[PDB]
């Protein structure tokens, strides 16, 4: 901890941060109560 | 019930005053005087009456009664609280900062009448609201002061320079004598002399010593009119401010340690009595912006 | 117009979580909640010394649960740690005796809510006392601006050796006689004495 | 012109390009920081 | 006659008017809303008596306001003629017990008529359950007694404002019409020497364009308005002319982006104002507008007309022109002047009836929209009133009001006075009104109009100071919504026994005298000089026969709560306010005792409060018992009253009800048969009266702390029951059903010792923290046994089972004897919410005795925490050996400016020991002899009305003549002080001490509720810091000023642990607990979690917040 | 939340681990090793009997008997008083 | 037998500063605390209480007693 | 002098007494920046707030380089503006206006050096004031040889 550099986040940086891509608005199936595939909360 | 003894002369003085008041009302009924002039003369008349009855009560009460013992000692209370407990309350503020023409003539021992109680509540509720708002404003002021005053820590033992600040050690010197300043404590005490002082060819107060009662008294007796006290304003320190310029801390009585957060303490001290202030103009006087 | 969502209230936003009185900056980074703490109404204790504060048995026991458990395990009052926890939860006499033994020579920082100036937090020597209200020395009251109409004062526990060192040396109640505003006594109130 | 110079020079000296103004990919908060926690009673609790 | 127990009266003036029904405000408003038998009986009684009253009820008025819906063809119509009720299916106790809203059905006859069919079809429809109000002014919704508080608002009408602008150096005037429902309008004059109009404040515009857009022509405009030069200047500077041009101009300014259309603009102007639906001005709005503008009998109900707009324009210029008296347009001469909004003639209370009516109105408007859509999407001959009307909006709005609304407030049943004061409060905060942020100095401040219409003394002392206030004692509500107060009539200087009710505006014109003014033996005034009050709150006197009204009772200005305090006149306003706020928290005790000294009005407050159980028939009691009392009227009807016994109130206090009447005593209608909480013989009793001596005492009573005997703990003088209610629900989850059983898993055998057969704690089983109340077990869970657990189980051969304990346990720090348990089973006939198979509630009741820390207070704003309870012998005792039950610091009364408590103490002493005055021939003796309070036996209570109390001469003279208690000697010296022997050291105190009896109350700020502690407990989810509150083991907050104060000390390490180790660091907390337990030194703190949350969030706004080191990347 | 590791449970489990390891060390080296493998006190996956009987060089049944003897010895009142309180 | 039992003036003049005294007594308290919890390794570098100690004691109290006695010395690196 | 006297007489009107150093430190904080004028040789903008130290350093640099110094006039601004216009954006961000500072800091791409207090309370590190200083915290402890000789 010496300096908290801040700046504009370019598209390349946001892609680098991401561990995947979100393609659906699904959150959790109404029965199994588990996170869905490729949506929000996806494991 | 017998501890609070209302002055005996009160009834006679107040009936004399009300006789004069009804004379003025009679001479107003004929139009000889404008209503505003009536209000002004009446307000002055009743201010004089309440001051005089306060003096009469102050003379009346003995030194041995409990209220005198617990007000004179500094235990609690104030003389005006006893004034409105024993003597008549006096003029009370009307809503939106006005004054009533018929001030409360009764003390809390005798008991206020109905309209008197109502017109007192008029000011009481305003006082409570003012207290709440002043508390909030003081809190916000303290936050702002603490934020702007952060990052100023003592990070040097002694300053690299010698420049100082001129302060009035003694003022209001009557003819043929020297009188010290009335508020010498908050200004020059707990400060640090930048350089020695010589008045009779001999050093009186050495350099870099804290000022107390004995030193200030001796310097005033020697007759010096000013003094050059080192202060943070003129401090020339490469890193923050030095301990020497700031002078002794006030909670310890000793030279401020290196690394002490002086800015936070300064902001807290400034903002602490913000709730206690609660001062406001008694009356606008009918003029805005003056 | 904002994105009202349900219609009752505007929705929270990424920037809204980073802004305002309830934002992260001023509510979860500069002022945080803390474990090992307590709160209770305050009563006046005149028989105390300037460096003492009375902690009810329940509050003292709950604050010092780890230390009480360690002392119980060391003195063989409880067989193992879990038995010690069961015993302290039950609240037997030996638990309170161990508590009386363990609290001593360990400072606790009494603190009132407004904390206008640095004397708002003052370390004290705890002392077990019956009842459920904190006993506080009348002299140090006026520094807290703490009357006894009805008032709650938070008690915080310095854990590390450094923390209790500071509380013993710096934040002590007896080393703060003078008010920092103008360097005059503040630890000699005037109501009764 | 003073304000324009201030911002233009601030962008010139910094290595980051001005195109960061127009984002192309929107980051997503980690799910635990926007919890859809199970709540007793068959109900649910969600962040906006 | 026998209404109330005897109470010696010190009042000096007789009261013509008796105090009205203290709860009329709620019950009569709801009767009007319902339009039941009571409201129409009242209406016809007023009509035959000549008194005005609205002849149309609330529900029927709102139904009739909705005209039959007409489609685009106008062929069809629905008529809602008559509405009716049926008796409620659930009894009040039944609804309270089983969690049902106390409601009744409401039907209405809908008639279907179509011109094309030429037939009329009638059919009754039912719109849902209507939440009904019990006779005691409370809505029992979902088992919880709610109360709807009246709301202060600005009544609709015109309001003119005068202001000064520093830049302009001249006065600025503005006008505003405030509608009841529609969009608002303002008319500013000489903003910059020209007059303008604010049409929704959309854009800058002149007055000339508006007038031209109307049919009024320029010639007649200047003819009428040619006498004022300013508006002539406005006219001539206006270049545009012609109605069409002005209309299209204003339309373009209002709705730019499209070309102007004549018909569309005219329809828009008609819609925004002249439409009767959008601009529905209430009856009060028209009523006050016709008076203010002076128009003589305009349309009784309707929208503003062009005549009204021109009249307002005229009035505005007359006010600006400086003329103070001018002819009103189409009206008589009227004073033109600026009006202040805060005047109580401009403030209107929305009683419960009007609030519920507004909610019903919006529900019915939604219903009308839905049915109109259905007509637009339905075929003829298949349309009937049953199928078309959708009842969801009405029920869902009247249900969304009583829940989730500021005005429908949770009842506080701390005591009957708290209930009354909650009923009578006028909450200015709420929807469509003065909010907390919108508060200013003026609104909170008292006004001269608040005299008999609002109590100035009592109000919340918190941030909402003055915004909420209790209605005056004698206040009554105008049908329009204003507040009246009674006044006695005066004619040729003779006071008549006739009463007229005056509102806030009718009062201004006349001159009102003061009730405390003396009167002669004859009905004429004794003294020519009489104090009066006049317009503007002036207090100038007017001697002789000049007044016309005077106050009927000196306690008009004080509400019910403030009127309780004795010797209120001697107390400061601030302390009186604090005492009034404090009296609404005294808890009922095991045994209640009525005050020895107090107002004469506690009986009315107690009886009008619903807690007391009074008889409805004049009969003889036949069976008296603890559970119930039976009475038999002479007619033959038998009625038995069931007395509630130890049932939890809203705040968690017992509501035990005692019994007074004997077996064979006679009863009169309305007589009190059973007390309630904080009551005795029908008299309010919020506390016990303790012998008090004023002295500092070894520092225990320092800074208002209180010292009291161990007698109070020993004799249960100050002891109260406190019943807690916590419940669990055996819900059904995905894995399986949770089971309430005695076979709890992973437990010992002795924990489940007192449980019943099905796993419920028995009745009467004392519990403590951790004791099992009801045993419940989770269905199952995916259990992956850990290696250590596996080995331990195998060694011990115990089978860990999927079922997991979730039993209810008493929260930490609790004790009490269980008194009752209730079970509701799904499979049984009982109904439950979805999912919950079984629900169990357990009542745990404890007899909390007074102890150190518990808050105590008196009536006069003197409050303190108990600091020590010395034994009976340590108390400084009196000469006869009677210890003083409480020591109070003398330092308080002079500084607090509340010497009324000293007067109360002296009068309590005088009441305790009777007095005998006969033939003394003294002035005070004469006053007592004519009053009748001359011979008083020991112990009898005394009544000192709030502003007609006992004069100090009376108290002194009585103290001279107290009955000799023992050995023919009086213990209290003439000065009111007595000899006090020190209990501990023994020697007498050097000087006498003031002693007497004070009425002390036990507040609800008990130390048991406040005490909270936390080694380590639950943590929050989104941020890993500890969560707050006491119910969830919450750590205290270390605010910003705390960290500032710690920085001021320079203590960095204590801060570092107080921010990292003790919260917000997940890795650090387990490590520090482990180190403390193992004795190892505390480990180095890590980084906090909230900082990680912050950096992750700011990374989500496209700000690449990178933590870097001096030498390249940093290690974290 | 439910995921937060209760410090009381964590420290109790660590003390349980220490006590269990010490009690196993009290037993003979081979016996402690085989029972630990049978119950995965070193690794999260316990090895069934014949799977213990590969690295140690003993049969699927010899390992069974010595595991049974270890269980019997641990069930002795000696090495049970400390572990009983931990459940 | 109290927190004030070692008066602050002697320690302060021994260490010449107040924060320095806090940190130095804290370091010594940590050292004695980690000594008392050795439980058998017997590292040569660790040093136990120089002054006499009770059967149950706080490490910081013994550290401050050592500072007051003066037999302990410090040296900034 | 004017500021100190005004605020002191405001406080003394009621009866409270605050020492003058507490005011003086804040008054020095307000007067810290200087408005630059005639920014010819210094090459930066004219008429914007600049810290005294930065102005002195730039003047020394330019006079050493031979260019005539850029003039400046002292400027007094309220505490709020002074706090907002601080080098550490992580402290200004913690202050009242979070959004604006974050936008301008991001555009400027300024790295927040952790010197200061409010930023070191956020990170959870040790504040550099009091026991958290470097000089106090680097000391090592060991008894004397005679103490070991005795025991
Ligand atoms: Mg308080
Ligand atoms: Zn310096």
């Amino acid at each position: 901890f010496d300096e908290l550099r801040i700046g504009l986040a370019t598209a390349d940086d946001i892609r680098q941060w991401s561990h995947g891509e979100v393609k659906k608005p699904e959150t959790i199936n109404y029965r199994t109560l588990k996170p869905e595939k490729d949506g929000l909360f996806c494991e | 019930i017998s501890d609070i003894v209302v002055p005996d002369a009160k009834k006679e003085i107040v009936k004399g005053y009300e006789g004069q008041d009804e004379k003025v009302q009679k001479q107003y009924e004929r139009g000889l005087i404008t209503k505003e002039e009536r209000t002004q003369e009446l307000i002055a008349i009743w201010t004089k009456a309440t001051n005089e009855v306060a003096e009469a009560m102050n003379d009346n009460f003995p030194k041995t009664n409990p209220v005198s013992m617990m007000v004179n000692s500094g235990a609690r209370g104030n003389m005006m609280q006893m004034r409105q407990i024993a003597g008549m309350r006096g003029l009370v503020s009307n809503a939106k900062n006005e004054t009533i023409p018929r001030p409360i003539k009764a003390s809390f021992r005798e008991g206020l009448s109905v309209l008197e109680y109502f017109i007192s509540t008029h000011g009481a509720r305003k006082g409570l609201a003012d207290t709440a708002l002043r508390t909030a404003d003081s809190g916000y002021l303290t936050r702002r002061l603490v934020d702007v005053s952060q990052d100023v820590i003592i990070r040097e033992e002694d300053c690299g320079t010698e420049r100082g600040l001129k302060l009035p050690i003694a003022t209001r010197d009557a003819d043929g004598t020297l009188r010290k300043a009335e508020d010498v404590e908050t200004s020059v005490y707990a400060r640090m002399l930048a350089e020695d002082v010589v008045i009779d060819g001999k050093v009186i107060a050495p350099a870099n010593v804290d000022l107390g009662d004995v030193l200030i008294d001796a310097l005033v007796a020697h007759g010096v009119e000013e003094v050059k006290t080192r202060s943070i304003l003129t401090c020339e320190s490469q890193v923050g401010t030095c301990a020497m310029c700031y002078g002794r801390s006030l909670a310890t009585g000793k030279l401020v340690d290196i690394g002490e957060a002086v800015g936070i303490i300064a902001a807290q001290s400034i903002g602490e009595p913000g709730t206690q202030l609660t001062m406001r103009t008694f009356h606008t006087g009918g003029v805005a912006g003056d | 117009r904002p994105v009202t969502g349900p219609g009752n209230r505007p929705l929270k936003s990424l920037s809204d979580m980073l802004k305002g009185k309830q934002g992260r900056f001023r509510q979860n980074l500069l002022g945080k909640r803390v474990d090992y703490s307590a709160r209770s109404v305050i009563v006046v204790g005149p028989q105390l010394k300037l460096h003492q504060c009375g902690l009810p048995k329940a509050m003292a026991l709950e604050l010092f649960k780890p230390f009480v458990m360690k002392r119980l395990v060391d003195l063989n009052h409880a067989q193992n740690i879990k038995s010690a926890k069961r015993m302290v939860e039950r609240g037997r006499t030996v638990v309170y005796d161990v508590l009386e033994e363990v609290i001593a020579e360990h400072p606790v920082l009494l603190n009132r809510a407004p904390t206008l100036h640095r004397l708002g937090i003052q370390a004290f020597e705890p002392q077990l006392v019956e009842g459920k209200a904190i006993q506080i020395h009348p002299l140090v009251c006026t520094a807290f601006n703490a009357d006894f109409d009805g008032d709650q004062m938070a008690v915080h526990l310095p854990l590390s050796a450094e923390a209790q060192a500071e509380a013993r040396i710096l934040m002590l109640s007896s080393n703060n006689i003078l008010k920092p505003a103008d360097g005059r006594p503040v630890t000699m109130p005037t109501q009764d004495m | 012109a003073l304000k324009r110079l201030k911002v233009v020079s601030a962008f010139l000296q910094t290595s980051n390009s001005p195109k960061g103004m127009v984002l192309d990919c929107v980051p997503v908060i980690p799910p635990d920081l926007r919890p859809m926690v199970q709540l007793d009673g068959g109900r649910f609790a969600t962040s906006d | 006659a026998s209404t109330a127990p005897l109470r010696i009266s010190f009042a000096k003036i007789k009261e013509p008017l008796e105090v009205p029904n203290l709860l009329a405000l709620q019950t009569e408003s709801f009767d009007w809303l319902l339009g039941n038998d009571a409201w129409k009986a009242r209406v016809e009684s007023a009509l035959e008596s000549g008194q005005d009253v609205p002849t149309k009820s609330g529900l029927e008025e709102i139904f009739e306001e909705i005209s039959p819906i007409e489609d685009f063809s106008g062929s069809m119509s629905l008529t809602f003629r008559d509405h009716r009720f049926e008796p409620p299916k659930n009894s009040i106790d039944e609804c309270k017990d089983r969690d049902f809203t106390y409601a009744a059905p409401l039907f209405v006859t809908a008639e279907f008529t179509n011109n094309e069919t030429g037939e009329i079809k009638s059919q009754t429809v039912f719109m849902g359950d209507f939440p009904l109000m019990t006779n005691k002014g409370t809505f029992v919704i979902n088992g919880t007694e709610r109360v709807v508080v009246s709301q202060l608002v600005r009544s609709p009408g015109v309001y003119f404002d005068s202001s000064i602008d520093k830049t302009s150096d001249k006065d600025i005037f503005s006008a505003k019409i405030i509608p009841s429902r529609g969009a608002w309008l303002e008319m500013e004059i000489d903003k910059r020497d020209m007059v303008g109009v604010r049409i929704d404040r959309k854009r800058k515009q002149s007055v000339t364009v508006l007038l031209k857009a109307l049919g009024w022509t320029t010639e007649q405009i200047l003819e009428e308005f040619g006498e004022y030069e300013s508006m002539r200047a406005t006219l001539e500077k206006d270049h545009t002319q012609g109605q069409d041009d002005a209309l299209l101009d204003i339309y373009r300014k209002l709705r730019p982006g499209e070309p102007p259309t004549r018909e569309a603009a005219q329809t828009l102007l008609e819609n925004l104002y002249f439409n009767p639906k959008r601009y529905d001005l209430a009856k009060v709005g028209r009523y006050k507008v016709n008076k203010k503008l002076g128009a003589d009998e305009p349309l009784d109900a309707g929208v503003l007309t062009t005549d009204d707009v021109i009249a307002t324009i005229k009035y505005l210029v007359k006010l600006h022109a400086g003329e103070t008296e001018t002819v009103g347009e189409s009206g008589r001469e009227i004073v033109v002047e600026t009006d202040d909004i805060d005047h109580f003639g401009n403030r209107r209370i929305r009683n419960v009836g009007e609030l519920i009516q507004n909610q019903v109105r919006t529900g019915l408007a939604r219903m009308e929209r839905v049915v109109r859509e259905r007509m637009t999407t339905q075929d003829v001959e298949a349309i009937t009133p049953q199928t078309l009307i959708n009842i969801r909006p009405v029920v869902a709005s009247i249900k969304e009001f009583f829940g989730t609304s500021q005005l429908s407030q949770f009842m506080d049943q701390n005591n009957p006075l708290s209930g009354l004061t909650h009923k009578r409060r006028l909450n200015a905060l709420g929807p469509g009104g003065l909010s907390r942020e919108r508060a200013g100095f003026e609104v909170r401040d008292v006004h001269p109009s608040h005299y008999g219409r609002m109590c100035p003394i009592e109000t919340p002392e918190g941030p909402n100071i003055g915004l909420i206030g209790s209605l005056a004692s004698y206040g009554r509500i105008n049908p329009f919504g204003f507040i009246e107060t009674p006044y006695r009539k005066v004619v040729e200087g003779q006071v008549t026994d006739d009463v007229d009710y005056l509102t806030a505006d009718e009062e201004d014109r006349f001159v009102i005298a003061q009730a405390n003014a003396a009167l002669g033996d004859d009905m004429r005034f004794a003294e020519a000089r009489v104090l009066v009050r006049r317009r503007g709150g002036e207090v100038d006197y007017v001697p002789g026969d000049d007044v016309d009204y005077m106050d009927v009772s000196p306690r008009q200005m004080v509400s019910v709560a403030t009127a309780m305090i004795p010797f209120l006149e001697h107390d400061d306003a601030n302390r009186a306010l604090m005492g009034a706020n404090m009296m609404r928290q005294a808890v009922p005790l095991i045994k209640s005792e009525s005050p020895l000294v107090g107002t004469g009005m506690e009986y009315r407050s107690a009886a009008d409060a619903g807690d007391v159980v009074k008889a409805e028939k004049a009969g003889v009691v036949q069976e008296v018992s603890a559970d119930y009392i039976t009475t038999t009227n002479d007619d033959g009807t038998y009625i038995t009253y069931r007395l509630a016994k130890f049932s939890r109130s809203n705040q968690g206090t017992s509501v035990n009800q005692k019994v007074i009447v004997a077996e064979g005593d006679r009863i009169i209608e309305g007589q009190v048969l059973a007390d309630g909480p904080a009551t005795e013989n029908g008299e309010m009793a919020l506390g016990k009266n303790l012998l008090v001596a004023f002295m500092p005492w070894e520092g225990h009573n320092y800074e208002d702390a209180i010292i009291l005997s161990q007698r109070l703990v020993q004799d249960d003088v100050l002891s109260s029951i406190h019943i807690e209610e916590h419940e669990v629900d055996a819900r059904d989850t995905k894995l399986g059903p949770e089971e309430i059983t005695r076979d709890i898993p992973n437990v010992s055998e002795e924990v489940l010792a007192d449980l019943d057969e099905r796993g419920i704690i028995r009745i009467g089983a004392e519990v403590v923290a951790g004791d099992i109340l009801v045993g419940k077990v989770t269905p199952k869970g995916e259990t992956e046994l850990t290696p250590e657990e596996r080995l331990l189980r195998a060694i011990f051969g115990e089978k860990a089972r999927e079922v997991r304990d979730t039993s209810l346990k008493v929260p930490h720090g609790e004790i009490g004897k269980v008194i009752g348990v209730r079970v509701f089973d799904r499979e049984e006939g009982d109904e439950l919410p979805p999912g919950v198979n079984q629900l169990v509630r357990v009542y745990v009741a404890q007899k909390r005795k007074i102890t150190d820390g518990d808050k105590l207070a008196g009536r006069h704003g003197n409050k303190g925490v108990i600091s020590k309870i010395n034994p009976i012998e340590d108390m400084p005792f009196l000469e006869d050996g009677t210890p003083v039950d409480i020591i109070l610091n003398p330092l308080a009364v002079p500084s607090r400016m509340n010497p009324g408590q000293v007067l109360e103490i002296h009068l309590g002493w005088l009441a305790s020991r009777g007095w005998d005055v006969s033939g003394l021939a003294e002035e005070w003796a004469q006053r007592l002899q004519v009053i009748g309070a001359d011979k008083v036996e020991p112990g009898t209570n005394v009544a000192t009305p709030v502003f007609d109390g006992a004069r100090e001469d009376e108290l002194a003279g009585l103290l001279q003549h107290t009955i000799p208690n023992r050995d023919g000697e009086r213990m209290v010296l003439p000065s009111g002080k007595a000899r006090l022997f020190d209990g501990r050291s023994g020697e007498p105190f050097p000087e006498p001490i003031s002693v007497g009896y004070m009425y002390i109350l036990k507040l609800h700020h008990l130390v048991d509720d406040k005490l909270h502690a936390r080694s380590t407990g639950p943590y929050s989810m989104i941020t890993q810091q500890p969560l707050g509150g006491k119910a969830q083991f919450g750590g205290q907050r270390f605010g910003e000023m705390e960290v500032w104060a710690l920085e001021a000390y320079g203590a960095a390490y204590a801060l570092q642990e107080l921010l990292t180790i003790k919260s917000d660091d997940v890795t650090g907390r387990v490590k520090v607990y482990e180190a403390i337990v193992k004795g190892e030194n505390i480990p180095e703190p890590g980084i906090p979690e909230s900082f990680k949350v912050l950096i992750k969030e700011m990374q989500s706004l496209c700000l690449n917040v990178e933590v870097l080191s001096s030498d390249g990347m940093s290690i974290e | 939340d439910s995921e937060a590791v209760v410090p009381a449970d964590a420290v109790s489990f660590t003390l349980l681990q220490e006590q269990l390891h010490s009690v196993l060390d009290t037993l003979s080296e081979r016996e402690a090793g085989v029972v630990s493998m049978r119950f995965g006190l070193t690794d999260g996956q316990p090895k069934t009997l014949d799977e213990i009987g590969k690295v140690y060089g003993v049969t699927r049944e010899r390992i069974r008997q010595i595991e049974s003897k270890t269980m019997s010895k641990l069930r002795h009142p000696s090495r049970s008083q400390v572990l009983r309180d931990y459940l | 037998e109290g927190i004030i039992n070692p008066p602050i003036d002697e320690l302060l003049e021994a260490t010449d500063s107040k924060y320095s005294l806090v940190i130095y007594a804290a370091k010594r308290a940590r050292q004695i605390n980690a000594y008392y919890s050795q439980l058998g390794e017997g590292l040569l570098e660790y040093v136990g209480p120089l002054v006499d100690t009770h059967v149950h004691e706080k490490p910081l109290s013994i550290a401050l007693r050592e500072i007051n006695a003066g037999l302990l010395t410090s040296e900034a690196i | 002098v004017h500021l100190v006297g005004e605020v002191q007489k405001v406080y003394n009107s009621q009866g409270v007494s605050i020492h003058d150093k507490h005011i003086e430190i804040i008054i020095r904080q307000m007067l810290r920046r200087v408005t630059i004028i005639e920014s010819g040789d210094a090459e930066l903008l004219p008429g914007e707030l600049v810290e005294r130290t930065k102005f002195e350093t730039e003047n020394r640099r330019v006079v050493q380089e031979g260019g005539h110094p850029a003039s400046g006039r002292p400027q007094l601004m309220g505490i709020t503006k002074a706090s907002l216009a601080t080098e550490s954006w992580l402290s200004a961000a913690s202050f009242q206006e979070t959004t604006r500072v974050l936008t301008d800091a991001a555009i400027n791409a300024k790295s927040d050096s952790l010197i200061g207090l409010k930023e070191n309370v956020i990170i959870g590190k040790l504040i550099p004031a009091g026991t958290g200083l470097s000089r106090y915290r680097n000391i090592r402890v060991e008894p004397t040889e005679e103490a070991k000789a005795a025991m």
